[PDB]
């Protein structure tokens, strides 16, 4: 399946030959691969769970603790709040 | 408090009682509430 | 695919569906190219008749065997298929 | 040192000999930790 972007293999068939100039197939192995359509799949959804997340307050997006997903950090005087 | 930064909180800090205090220095407002001082500017040495 | 319904792919969407590996380089109905070409909404209306029309087996051998040998007048061929 | 959610520092540094101290520079008190000068801002040119 070529593509600029990546080209994956998707198909594997095993071929033998005649001396006659014949063809002897066994049915192909078929493989997929998942898909990126960022146009059909352009969904807005609200999140109105990062209350006050605010671009120009002390708030950014971490990984505190180590957790693979990111929490809410806001960094006051004296104190840090989180939400994991 | 998540309150942003184009959204305004009103609050009023008194002292309920007798003490040498400075008249319209018995009441601070609160606007913004990030190591809010009810002054525009903040200067320790303005003389006042 | 069936001689009918290839004369009626094979002035437009023959060349559409081979390119898109469905109708392979014999003719033959790839299994997921054409799932997602329906899934899609791209696949023709006409490769539908031939999972229809066009039962599959599963994959097969067949034995053919005599049971007398090659001068005799009473050859009989002892026939038997084997379903994998 | 680690501090908790708004705790502060309590910490008194002071001159234990004879030198000339004026009244009040025998001692500095410290908030908090972050280089912590003795007042609650630092002039280097206030005539003090």
């Amino acid at each position: 399946d070529e593509s600029a972007i990546a080209s994956t293999l998707v198909f594997v068939r095993r071929v033998g030959h005649e001396q006659d100039g014949n063809v002897v197939t066994l049915p192909p192995l078929e493989l997929a691969y998942q898909d990126f359509s960022p146009r059909h799949h352009a969904h807005w959804q609200p999140m109105d769970v990062l209350a006050n997340f605010n671009a120009i307050q002390r708030w950014q997006l971490v990984d505190l603790k180590g957790e693979g997903l990111p929490g809410l950090l806001y960094q006051d005087k004296g104190a840090w709040w989180y939400r994991s | 408090a998540l309150l942003g930064p184009y959204q305004d909180v009103q609050a009023i800090l008194s002292y309920g009682d007798k003490a040498g205090l400075a008249n319209g220095c018995e009441a601070l407002a609160v606007s913004h509430g990030m190591n809010d001082s009810g002054q525009f500017q903040l200067d320790f040495n303005d003389g006042k | 695919l069936s001689q009918k319904t290839f004369n009626r792919l094979a002035e437009q969407d023959w060349q559409k569906l081979y390119n898109a590996r469905i109708i392979t380089e014999d003719g033959r109905i790839c299994t997921l190219a054409y799932r997602r070409w329906v899934q899609s909404q791209k696949a023709i209306p006409q490769l539908i008749s031939l999972l229809n029309n066009g039962p599959r087996l599963p994959p097969h051998s067949l034995t053919l065997t005599t049971d007398r040998y090659d001068h005799d007048p009473e050859q009989q061929i002892r026939q038997q298929v084997v379903f994998s």
